[PDB]
RNA sequence: CUCGAUGUCGGCUCGUCGCAUCCUGGGGCUGGAGCAGGUCCCAAGGGUUGGGCUGUUCGCCCAUUAAAGCGGCACGCGAGCUGGGUUUAGAACGUCGUGAGACAGUUCGGUCUCUAUCCGCCGCGCGCGUCAGAAACUUGAGGAAACCUGUCCCUAGUACGAGAGGACCGGGACGGACGAACCUCUGGUGCACCAGUUGUCCCGCCAGGGGCACCGCUGGAUAGCCACGUUCGGUCAGGAUAACCGCUGAAAGCAUCUAAGCGGGAAACCUUCUCCAAGAUCAGGUUUCUCACCCACUUGGUGGGAUAAGGCCCCCCGCAGAACACGGGUUCAAUAGGUCAGACCUGGAAGCUCAGUAAUGGGUGUAGGGAACUGGUGCUAACCGGCCGAAAACUU
RNA sequence: AAAUUCCUUGUCGGGUAAGUUCCGACCUGCACGAAUGGCGUAACGACUUCUCAACUGUCUCAACCAUAGACUCGGCGAAA
RNA sequence: CAGGUGGUCAGGUAGAGCAUACCAAGGCGUACGAGAUAACUAUGGUUAAGGAACUCGGCAAAAUGCCCCCGUAACUUCGGG
């Protein structure tokens, strides 16, 4: 099936802006004397020393 | 261990010998025909046991009249009056379904 | 006269009864309830009484319903659920606090279990309404499972509402009526019931007495 | 184990049983892994069940050990000091530890590694 | 058993082999088992015989492959499928039964067919 | 109307509606003794079989059935399927034509495209509302689904009838078709289970094993999912009625079911049974919990900030599942895994030893191996944590 | 009664429980016919047509498993 | 770019074989990935009892299949079949 017409400007827009990123919540890490934040998931990985801060 | 052992334990069956397939067993079963409730006999090599205790089921099989006729009874059914054991089998297998194209000398299980 | 109790569906199994022929049971352990609640027509405006089922830790129930546990001067359990009664209270026959075992119901009664059906996630309408398909050889192109026509034409241009289509399937209250009690073993509260009962082993079960009977 | 419930890894489950045995050779031949989450995830316990055989030790248990292995050096080293490390110690001898995913397709990373 | 479905004759009317075409019992009735009446049509007949090649005869199932469970639990199956052909009121046309025969039979109120059988289990 | 395209018969799948009713239900008349029937009136709740022949619709036949209804919806339905027929190009027969060719004459052959934008429909979420923020349990306006029917026995060989034959009304038993739930049984499946086995390659070799050959093949197979399986269901009773049958009774001293008035009366209708449902914007009810601050200001039913009750995200999972959602658990922990023990499946491991020339067999030993089901165990991971989240008044 | 026969599913026989197709005939050849050959014919045919044995998920009537998509996440990113 | 492109060489075990299976010498893992038990589509697999009842039509699938030894019909153009 194809398209039997444009879409207006609002609806088009309707749908766009639901494509999103979703935000993944921090929390605070204290490595080394310096604090950082990481992913709570991350926690283990960033108090062993696997996470690289760049 | 099961979840259900308390409901089952008290009606399982006692005096009920230990067979495994390929044994010959005679087994006598409850019969009604109108008001007379007489006791048929049924002498065959189990072929299959299906365990599980009071829902543990077995199969008999026999040839009557030219044709094989195969029965499965429940293990702790009350219409089993007794089961007798004629002979030991000797096997290599657990469910015997190879016997339901054998027939006459083929058809034979070993005596140990 | 509606009686009922809650319960967990602890799995199937089978007995023989006298005439030595087998039933096939399932166990429900329609543990101690307690009334917890008592609608009356007058304050609510229908007669009902709930029933607590189900044992928990304290610190896993909110504070909300932690004060409804306290207000009824019982320890909080882990279900709650309203038996309605016929539309006369006669308001008696229940107390707050008092306590439901399984011989509420005898041997040879007839009862309806509610339960809530296993899930089947998302189904086809082969498996969810019983369609036939098209064949499977003679020329069918990609169709073996699907549904077919789902109209008319120009007229109505249109599908009609209630077409049986595809989606999710199970996950339902379901009620079997007229299941005979064939044993109640008072010593671990436990209703053997002859047939099949709605839901997975482990699901909460309400059990009425039967009202066709 | 308890089989997979869904696709397997890496493709067909042929692929998925020689997965499973390099990465429990790599795990107990460095004693510390870098690798997708679920592969880790499919890892532990089958890695644990070599260990299980490894801390009872007899000839039984090697030649069923060498069932799954095919690295000699491996096997001898599982048998000499793996198993003996770990034999006061009932079960969980691995740890799995998230890590930050890796570019191009944005997979999850884990590492597994013995508990010392 | 159903329509279309192949039987042994386990009487001596003369006929080996009927065919089913229709299972009695009601409309769009789909299975036979043991003791269900059929409406048959002879396939292979020994010749000289009673019954002829194409005659259409009524048949009670007697043996059955597919298993049967029985309301004690049990269940009793057989290595062939076999029909008796049997008059309008019940009763077979042959004069003796061959094989075994299942206890429906007995319910089914074939006492004829349970009396002349060699054996009924 | 449509030629800058509205796909043409039959079948399949899925239906929906009408009633001019085929069955089941209710009646009047009968040239209705009874059983059976004929005809007309009411009635659309459900049901309305499988095959042979033909491309067929139609029709005929076979075997059943309570019955094998008639029609509409682009002669419903090809962005759902088919492509046998018709209706392209090849070829042949008969007939017509000097011929090229023609033929509601026949016969063999002959490409069925498209990633769904909108409405529609089936499911599932996010947001806001429901005059504070929340949690639990609920009522039911209003809907959806369901609705079929046979045989046998007693009444009773009674009523009826010369005989033949043979009941109504009531009461039981057993079924067929259909549907829902479930996995105890039977049966199917089984891609990390157990065993045997062929070819080849490898592990140094023997022994023991492994890779590959459709999971190599073969024999079994717990769990889950399932039907061929197991249970249950379509009920009892009210209400208003259809045709029809009345009671009382005038106009019209009689009569008349009707004009006043009151009854009986069916699978149709409404309650009753099952399911959905307060976005039912008239946004319902019964309860329980928090029940509290700070700053700025144009002093505002103003903007921010920080909390409570309570959530959410993250983490460990599920028989919950496309994502999402739902349910459980998070050390005060048996949630997943491991580990120990069972249940169950397979069927007698390895090594050693004895017997045999050997292939092989016996003992150690209901062995060894093993997933899903059950119970113990605090060994691994459920963390040393973030984001949201509470109130102008006023009138009687 | 045909690769030819409209009427037509002609009629009779066989085969099937039931056969507008099939085989054998009849002759009433709409409109057969002798080198645009007539009538036969062993062998041969990815030809057309009818029947049988075996076998089977074609079907009664479906169920389950694995893989590639579909679905989710990251990257690139069209079309009528 | 899953199509097309003439010639030469061409190992082992099994095998009649340059078929087929597994390997050697020698190459290669080839250019989106990672997950996840939805419907549905595709490609394979198994299926109780029945066995063409399917359908225009046994379409598709299933089945048969090898070496050796017996044995083998109508009809025939004497070769066949
Ligand atoms: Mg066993
Ligand atoms: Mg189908
Ligand atoms: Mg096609
Ligand atoms: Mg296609
Ligand atoms: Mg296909
Ligand atoms: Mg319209
Ligand atoms: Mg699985
Ligand atoms: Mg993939
Ligand atoms: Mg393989
Ligand atoms: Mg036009
Ligand atoms: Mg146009
Ligand atoms: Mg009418
Ligand atoms: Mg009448
Ligand atoms: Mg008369
Ligand atoms: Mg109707
Ligand atoms: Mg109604
Ligand atoms: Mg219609
Ligand atoms: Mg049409
Ligand atoms: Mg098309
Ligand atoms: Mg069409
Ligand atoms: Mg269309
Ligand atoms: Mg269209
Ligand atoms: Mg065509
Ligand atoms: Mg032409
Ligand atoms: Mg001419
Ligand atoms: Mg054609
Ligand atoms: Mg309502
Ligand atoms: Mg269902
Ligand atoms: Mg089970
Ligand atoms: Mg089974
Ligand atoms: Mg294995
Ligand atoms: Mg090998
Ligand atoms: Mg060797
Ligand atoms: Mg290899
Ligand atoms: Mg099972
Ligand atoms: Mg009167
Ligand atoms: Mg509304
Ligand atoms: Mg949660
Ligand atoms: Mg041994
Ligand atoms: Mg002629
Ligand atoms: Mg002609
Ligand atoms: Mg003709
Ligand atoms: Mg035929
Ligand atoms: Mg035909
Ligand atoms: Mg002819
Ligand atoms: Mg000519
Ligand atoms: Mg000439
Ligand atoms: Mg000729
Ligand atoms: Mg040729
Ligand atoms: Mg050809
Ligand atoms: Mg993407
Ligand atoms: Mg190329
Ligand atoms: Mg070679
Ligand atoms: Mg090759
Ligand atoms: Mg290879
Ligand atoms: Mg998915
Ligand atoms: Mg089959
Ligand atoms: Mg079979
Ligand atoms: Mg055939
Ligand atoms: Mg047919
Ligand atoms: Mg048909
Ligand atoms: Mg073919
Ligand atoms: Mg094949």
């Amino acid at each position: 099936a194809v398209p039997k017409r444009r879409k207006s400007r609002s609806n088009t827009r309707s749908r766009r802006s639901q494509w999103k990123a979703a935000k993944t919540e921090l929390v605070g890490v204290t490595v080394a004397g310096h604090a950082h934040k990481v992913p709570r998931r991350l926690l283990k990985a960033a108090r062993l020393g696997l996470i690289d801060f760049d | 261990m099961n979840r259900l052992d308390f409901v089952d334990k008290p009606s399982l069956r006692d005096d009920i010998p230990a067979f495994n397939p390929g044994d010959t067993i005679n087994v006598h079963v409850k019969v009604i025909e109108g008001a007379k409730e007489r006791l048929q006999v049924f002498k065959g090599v189990v072929i299959r046991r299906q365990g599980g205790g009071i829902r543990e089921t077995f199969t008999v099989r026999k040839e009557s009249y030219g044709v094989g006729v195969e029965r499965t009874f429940p293990v702790h059914s009350p219409n089993i009056d007794h089961i007798e054991v004629v002979t030991r089998g000797d096997v290599r297998r657990a469910k015997l379904y190879y016997l339901r194209e054998l027939r006459g000398k083929k058809a034979k299980i070993k005596e140990k | 006269a509606r009686k009922g109790i809650l319960g967990t569906k602890l799995g199937m199994t089978q007995v023989f009864d006298e005439s030595n022929r087998v039933v096939p049971v399932t166990v429900v352990k329609a543990g101690p309830n307690v009334v917890t609640r008592i609608r009356t027509p007058e304050r609510d405006g229908y007669s009902a009484v709930q029933l607590a089922y189900g044992e928990i830790s304290p610190r896993k129930v909110n504070k909300p319903l932690t004060g409804q546990y306290t207000a009824a001067g019982v320890n909080p359990r882990r279900y709650l659920a309203e038996l309605r009664l016929d539309d006369s209270d006669a308001a008696t026959e229940y107390q707050v606090g008092q306590e439901l075992t399984a011989e509420i119901f005898a041997d040879g009664s007839y009862v309806d279990v509610t339960g809530t059906s296993k899930g089947k996630g998302f189904a086809g309408t082969m498996k969810r309404h019983g369609f036939r398909g098209q064949g499977a050889s003679h020329g069918a192109q990609a169709v073996h499972r699907r549904p077919g026509s789902i109209g008319g034409c120009a007229t109505p241009a249109r599908v009609f509402k209630g077409t049986r289509m595809a989606g999710r399937m199970g996950n339902d209250r379901v009620t079997v009526l007229n299941l005979l009690v064939h044993k109640v073993d008072a010593e671990n509260g436990v209703l053997l019931i002859k047939g099949a009962v709605p839901g997975r082993t482990g699901g909460l079960v309400m059990v009425r007495s039967a009202i066709k009977r | 184990p308890k089989p997979t419930k869904g696709p397997r890894l890496g493709g067909s489950s042929s692929h998925q049983k020689a997965i499973l045995a390099n990465l429990a050779t790599s795990l107990f031949e460095h004693g510390r892994i870098t690798t997708t989450e679920p592969k880790a995830r499919a890892l532990r316990p089958y890695a644990e069940k070599l260990i299980t055989h490894a801390k009872k030790g007899a000839l039984h248990n090697r030649r069923e050990v060498l069932k799954k292995l095919r690295d000699k050096d491996v096997v001898h080293t599982l048998f000499a000091e793996i198993g003996p490390f770990f034999a006061d110690r009932d079960g969980g001898y691995t740890r799995i530890i998230k890590i930050e995913a890796r570019k191009g397709d944005n997979a999850p990373m884990a590492v597994i590694e013995l508990v010392r | 058993i159903q329509q279309e479905s192949r039987l042994k004759v386990a009487d001596n009317t003369g006929a080996k082999e009927i065919l089913c075409i229709r299972v009695l019992g009601g409309s769009s009735r789909r299975y036979a088992g043991i003791g269900d009446v059929i409406v048959a049509t002879v396939k292979d007949a020994i010749p000289g015989g009673n019954v002829k090649r194409g005659d259409v005869v009524k048949a009670v199932v007697v043996r059955t492959v597919k298993e049967r469970r029985r309301p004690d639990g049990s269940y009793i199956k057989f290595d062939e499928n076999a029909a008796v052909i049997i008059k309008p009121d019940n009763d077979p046309r042959g004069t003796r039964i061959f094989g075994p025969v299942g206890r429906e039979l007995r319910e089914k109120r074939f006492m004829k067919i349970i009396s002349l059988a060699p054996e009924v289990l």
